């Protein structure tokens, strides 16, 4: 992908995360968890349900068209509605392989970039009390109790509060 | 210390799907664009279906006895099957494809008679190749006239179109197979038959020989037609030959067409359909045919098309 | 002891809403419109040749109708037809009307050369009532009606080589009568016969006689017919009665001519592209106003409005 | 976006900004400031121009074409000629509407890849004088007055100058 | 006491120009060309079956003009027609001249089956000058000029089943004579009838007489008509005089058979695409040489080059 | 491109980077030296590579189709015949314009996001050991010879062995 995220640093992809499409695994003093990342799976998820319903739009409306089978040969006229239907069908043909391609070469582009944006914003959060470890995971560098991990993953973790303990086991 | 760690959801086996670098490439979820089943029958609703059974379009429009169950008949898709015949007097339509387009595109076989008055013909010949009940019969919308004592005069009518719709007079000529025939039936030696408007006209010789033997006959009918817009007249001229109209269609302009098919009706809901039955329109594209009626996804060359619902599916590094 | 730096991008109180792959409604900071919708509902007369037939429909200034023989010779980009058109001469009928009227639309001229026809042993330059030219009866300016000169009608047998480099038209006709009295009063013939013929084509066409419905104050008609001859090759014209002749030949050419219908007036402006609604810019690359189009135009299409994104995501 | 930046991090666009698409808001001890960043509002808006250039291209020049309105009724052959000016008409505005959502999802993705790409040249600029605060801004460690805050936008700021106080600071 | 790690890309001194969303033209280090715009300007007579006319149009070989005799029974893939080709039998026209042209070229084959059709009371076989066969006069090889036989010209009503699986094609004709005399001497009927028929369709046609320009020394012509007869179905022939009669049935087919106008040599190579300026390769997906192809080719497009960036962006300078 | 690299804070490319797409340049105590990277350079060839396959797939195979060009004037038909050739020819222009267009964009974005790829997991190797210069180098804060540097480009340097002396060069 693009983002080198999916499929890239992180190696790769939890099935044992069923309750989400991103989402966060810790250890800590209180032992191990894992929790699904309701807001990027929900950005992903609407992202994909609006391009799947542009594709779903319209259906054409037609109703009394050329003949397009014939029993009898004629020549000149039923060459022509002849080529005129091949040629319809292989321009709209073409219109559906590339869509196909373009629309999926996108999504996984899409989600890539969720999984990339989770990324950097945790990192963003831990400001100078963790290391990126190269591999999606952060190495915190103090005591980070279940309410702390919590705190993290919704948005309210306070840098400062760990900023001295972190410190000085970094350094 | 702590440890977090950012991840992804993954299942055992995806689906592969193609993008524009890869043929092949698994994500966890996909979705089918291209519909490629049928149930192999054609709902009769939301769309008015016309079976034609036994007949076709043309046929019932001329008014061949074992389709006049379908007088003045409506629909918007006139189904013709395989099995229908015809069982009148043997003809053929110059334009075949016209005229079967044209009656399917209006969308209904509503027939307005008007007062013809044919004087110094006899009127209403019938045919043992077109018998109407025990006795013989011609077509119920067309009069096939002949002398009447021992003249057959040069007609000559006219019937204005003061209504605010289009006119479609279905008419004919006879070809007999012999002079003895030809001079049997209508005097002349060799007939003529001319139908005009303001704006058009078409004059049609009869070529009198034996054509291939169709139930009993080696004649044949020439059919024709003319439309007359609002404010048009119609004339009709002939001096021997002419099988005469006995009114009017009345033309109308809408979503009517009409499909080649041998699949059952039934009672179900449906907005697109096909020769081979009806299928659902929620995807964008159909490989099940290229021929269609109705809101129907786009006919394409593959079977298959898969969107991507699902990012990459990455179990194992 | 420090200070802030901040990074930003600028807003707009009210952006456009356009759409995405994966949005119908997403709001930017700007876009454009890429479907022309509006006309200014009058036609331009340059930088195309317009040629506003007013009265007159192609086939009739063709054939010399005399209310339509001030477009003798006229030539065109554009022949724009007008609703209020009217025929004004002897009733007519042309087979393939449609591809007569584009091949002379597509031709671009009305061009006419006389030829000097011999008519041996006929009437010509015959009139009609319904085809007044000035007080008198008159007819087709570019057709020839020969009738029977004193008692006889003789077998005409005429040849027209073409020496010239280009193809030639020529327009002719055969006369159908609506009475036995009126064929043999006029061709005396009681059947005629017109055989129009190329080395590589021929017409043979035999008049039909009948009443068709009242139009001008006669029940007869003249169909209407052509024949293309190309450089080398032979016009013979053979008839025993009923014959329309042609006065002359139209040059052929090809090019970027058309006709239009439509009533909308012509104007003194400048514009590459013409609808039968007006004409209209052609600055964006697809167009709402009408599939019927001439000269450079967008490229028509179902959608009235398509805006194109031309700045970021609108986060006020 | 794809990368995060606008609608993202970014929490919101400035409507003060009208000198540029891109740009610098700065607080020190001198007081508040703005300025335009010339060099990514030009690279957004040259690649926003070159692909108007493309799409208003070329406009095509026909000439004599079919006749697509019909006062008569005729059939077979006038159903060739509707069915094909229908089917060129549909071809036609499925390219038209595939073109605006390619375009228009590209050019949401460039706006955002720039304001992401001066994000990230400002934090290298910075190198260890400065902490990215998660919200666009950055906390710089060091009196940093209006010239200083000039050679950070004109891309002349000497971070060794600077840190050992901001290193002080830091830590 | 440390290091520096830099990366980097590479670049080539000068790349090639292509086109994206944003820019006309912007350098990468390489690319591909996907337009096909040249050809050997000769057509390979392989892997598909070419027939060279030569002097003979496809229409001038089914009918039999004698200098296309060679080509009797004939086959092909692609039936190669010449501009130098010119007819030499009796002049003739043919109403819908290129449906029964297409219908020919399509079906691929000349295979003519002679039926013994029985023309009683006339003479057969007529011919003229215009036709000449050797020194002498000659006619159509696949048609039957019928005329009087003494003094009278019967009525001709003929009859010929299809009880084959395979569909059959008639081809027949009507003599417009120039006068009357002429029309009397041959058929003594003052004016003629042709009616070709099918259990349900029918072709009726009247001659038509006239002086027309001169042809090999006529003003006389013909009119060439087809029949299509199923299985099943069968032919009647119908006529008073000027009938030009059909000798027998083409062979219908089915199959990927064309027909295409050029004067490019043929020559012995292999090449699936075909134009009329010559084969050309099918490797790249689209092509600029002619609208007008034969076999599997790329799509025709307006471009003479459009090319495929296969290399990053050359950045060699700042 | 979208990502900055190419074209971006790596100012240009090496014309010296014969025998690779992408690569390091190092200087260290030992001296200078140039080396490619065979992943990202095989990731970038793969891709493209891939979407030449698919743009190169499939030849349409017809036989007999309508005539194209006409000797004489017809009218009605053979305008419909020419409009329809010119119809499909204008569509099929437009199919390729744009294909090549949408691909030379996404090229050009790959390959600068390969770049951009290598950059970061260079970068996220070192750990605290290095900092990031801006121009796509990264000073290293430590002695580093040839064989250190090849642990960094094979993927193998363990950053502990370094961090005591590269966090007492980098905040001293
Ligand atoms: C011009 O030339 C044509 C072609 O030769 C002639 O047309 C033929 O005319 C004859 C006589 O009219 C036709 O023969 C008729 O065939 C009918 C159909 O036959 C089939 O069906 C039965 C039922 O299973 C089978 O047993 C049989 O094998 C066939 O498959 C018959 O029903 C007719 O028979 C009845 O009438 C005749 C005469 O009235 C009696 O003798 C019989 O006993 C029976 O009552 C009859 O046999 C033939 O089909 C026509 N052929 C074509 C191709 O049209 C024209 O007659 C000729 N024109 C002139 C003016 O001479
Ligand atoms: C065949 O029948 C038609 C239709 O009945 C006859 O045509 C009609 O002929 C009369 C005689 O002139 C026309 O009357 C005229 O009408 C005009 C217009 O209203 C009027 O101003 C005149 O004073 C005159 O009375 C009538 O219009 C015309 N109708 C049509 C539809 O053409 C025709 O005469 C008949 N032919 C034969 C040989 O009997
Ligand atoms: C009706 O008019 C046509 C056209 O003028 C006449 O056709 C002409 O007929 C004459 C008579 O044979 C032809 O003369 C010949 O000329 C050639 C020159 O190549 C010469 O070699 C012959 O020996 C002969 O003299 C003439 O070519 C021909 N012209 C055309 C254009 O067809 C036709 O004869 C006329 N019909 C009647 C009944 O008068
Ligand atoms: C729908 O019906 C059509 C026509 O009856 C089927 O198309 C035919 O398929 C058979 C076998 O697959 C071929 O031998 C014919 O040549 C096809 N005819 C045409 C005109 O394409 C089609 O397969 C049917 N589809 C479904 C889903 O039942
Ligand atoms: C959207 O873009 C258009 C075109 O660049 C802007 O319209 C121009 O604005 C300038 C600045 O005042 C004027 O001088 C031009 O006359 C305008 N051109 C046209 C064709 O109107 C428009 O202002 C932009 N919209 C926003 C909200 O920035
Ligand atoms: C209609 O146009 C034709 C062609 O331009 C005119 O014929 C030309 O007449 C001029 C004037 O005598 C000559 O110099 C040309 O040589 C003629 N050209 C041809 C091809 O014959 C014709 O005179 C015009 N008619 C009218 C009434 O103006
Ligand atoms: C251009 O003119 C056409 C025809 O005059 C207009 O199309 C018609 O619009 C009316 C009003 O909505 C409809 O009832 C007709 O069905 C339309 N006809 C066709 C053929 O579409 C069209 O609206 C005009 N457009 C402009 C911009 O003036
Ligand atoms: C970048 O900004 C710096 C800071 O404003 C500029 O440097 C100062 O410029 C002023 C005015 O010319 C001088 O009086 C100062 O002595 C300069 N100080 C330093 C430390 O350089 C610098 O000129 C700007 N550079 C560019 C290219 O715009
Ligand atoms: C293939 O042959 C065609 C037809 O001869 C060539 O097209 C002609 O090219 C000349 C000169 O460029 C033009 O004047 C004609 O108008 C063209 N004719 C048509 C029908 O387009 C074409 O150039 C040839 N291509 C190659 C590659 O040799
Ligand atoms: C975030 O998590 C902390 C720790 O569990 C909790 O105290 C706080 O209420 C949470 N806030 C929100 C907005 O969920
Ligand atoms: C999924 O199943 C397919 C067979 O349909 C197999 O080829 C593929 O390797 C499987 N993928 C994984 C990740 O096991
Ligand atoms: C896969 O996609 C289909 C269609 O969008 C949906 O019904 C189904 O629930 C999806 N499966 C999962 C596991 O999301
Ligand atoms: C057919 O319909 C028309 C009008 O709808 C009506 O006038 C006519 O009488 C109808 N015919 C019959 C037999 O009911
Ligand atoms: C490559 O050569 C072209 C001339 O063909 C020139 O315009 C362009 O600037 C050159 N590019 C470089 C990077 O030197
Ligand atoms: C450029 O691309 C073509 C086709 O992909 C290839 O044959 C050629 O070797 C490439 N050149 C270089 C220098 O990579
Ligand atoms: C043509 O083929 C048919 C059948 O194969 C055969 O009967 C006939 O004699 C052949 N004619 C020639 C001239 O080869
Ligand atoms: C990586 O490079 C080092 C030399 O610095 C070497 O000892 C080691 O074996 C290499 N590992 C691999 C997997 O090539």
């Amino acid at each position: 992908g693009l983002f080198g995220a999916i499929a890239g640093f992180i190696e790769n992809g939890w099935e044992g995360m069923i309750d989400g499409w991103y989402g966060f695994r810790h250890q800590n003093s209180e032992g191990t968890g894992q929790a699904a990342d309701l807001k990027s799976t929900q950005a992903a998820i609407d992202q994909i349900n609006g391009k799947l319903n542009r594709v779903i739009e319209k259906t054409n409306e037609k109703f009394h068209q050329i003949e397009k089978e014939f029993s009898e040969v004629e020549g000149r006229i039923q060459d022509l509605e002849k080529y005129v239907e091949d040629t319809k069908i292989d321009l709209w043909s073409y219109n559906a392989e590339l869509l196909v391609a373009l629309e999926n070469q996108h999504t996984i582009d899409l989600t890539d970039s969720e999984m990339n944006k989770l990324f950097e914003k945790t990192g963003r959060q831990l400001r100078e009390n963790a290391e990126d470890m190269g591999n999606g995971c952060f190495k915190i560098y103090h005591k980070c109790d279940n309410a702390c991990i919590e705190s993290i993953r919704n948005g309210t973790y306070d840098h400062d509060v760990y900023r001295d303990e972190a410190l000085n086991n970094r350094f | 210390g702590a440890t977090l760690c950012l991840g992804h959801h993954a299942v055992p086996n995806g689906t592969l799907v193609k993008t524009i670098t890869d043929d092949q490439i698994e994500v966890t979820n996909a979705t089918e664009l291209v519909q490629s089943s049928s149930t192999g029958k054609i709902c009769n609703n939301p769309h008015r279906i016309l079976d034609g059974i036994d007949c076709t379009l043309i046929d019932a429009l001329l008014g061949d006895p074992h389709c006049d169950v379908f007088q003045n008949e409506t629909w918007d898709l006139f189904v013709e099957r395989s099995k229908a015949f015809s069982n009148c007097y043997p003809y053929d339509v110059p334009d075949y494809a016209s005229l079967r387009s044209l009656v399917a595109s209006s969308g209904t076989l509503e027939f307005i008679t008007e007062g013809f008055t044919w004087t110094g013909v006899t009127q209403n010949g019938g045919s043992n190749a077109c018998k109407r009940g025990p006795g013989s019969g011609f077509f119920s919308r067309l009069n096939w006239l002949t002398k009447s004592g021992s003249t057959y005069p040069v007609l000559n009518v006219t019937m204005p179109n003061n209504d605010n719709f289009d006119k479609l007079y279905i008419w004919g000529v006879h070809h007999p197979s012999t002079n003895q025939e030809q001079t049997s039936l209508y005097v002349q030696a060799s007939g003529r038959v001319t139908v005009s408007t303001r704006r058009s006209q078409q004059t049609i010789i009869p070529n009198i020989g034996s054509r291939p033997w169709v139930r009993g006959l080696s004649s044949r009918i020439s059919i024709y037609w003319t439309i007359v817009k609002p404010g048009d007249v119609l004339v009709i001229n002939s001096n021997g030959n002419l099988i005469a109209p006995r009114g009017y269609f009345k033309m109308r302009t809408g979503k009517s067409s009409i499909m080649r098919s041998d699949a059952p009706i039934d009672t179900c809901i449906s907005e697109c359909i096909t020769p081979n039955g009806s299928i659902p329109n929620d995807k964008p594209f159909q490989n099940v045919n290229k021929i269609t009626y109705g809101a129907c996804p786009k006919y394409v060359k593959q079977n298959t098309l898969k969107l991507a619902t699902g990012m990459r599916n990455v179990p194992e590094k």
